[PDB]
């Protein structure tokens, strides 16, 4: 098999900050 | 002459400044914006992390699977969640 993986669902990818 | 200053590196930055930021266990592509308020873009979208290291969208790297012993290649495919596959090959 192909194995797979990606961040967590419910990590936030793109963050600004001021 | 708008700055940014992003606290992780230590460094202070002109708008329009890329630079890489390590940050949670992950190197972050962060781009001084400016805005009127030193505001700092930072993103992972276009990496991927994996086995303690940081890939860019693109990167290719072959290893053997971990108990089959036979040889894979992998690749960080991104698509704005950290996709990477590895393939027998």
């Amino acid at each position: 098999e192909t194995l797979t993986g990606q961040y967590d669902k419910n990590l936030v990818t793109t963050v600004e900050e001021e | 002459e708008e700055t940014c200053f992003d606290k992780y590196t230590g460094n202070t930055y002109r708008v329009g400044d890329t630079y890489e930021r390590p940050k949670d266990s992950m190197i972050w592509d962060c781009t001084c914006i400016g805005a009127g308020r030193g505001r700092i873009s930072c993103t992972i979208a276009n990496r991927c992390h994996e086995g303690g290291q940081s890939y860019k969208i693109g990167d290719t790297w072959r290893r053997p699977h971990e108990t089959g012993g036979y040889m894979l290649e992998c690749v960080c495919l991104g698509n704005g969640k950290g996709e990477w596959t590895c393939k027998p090959i």
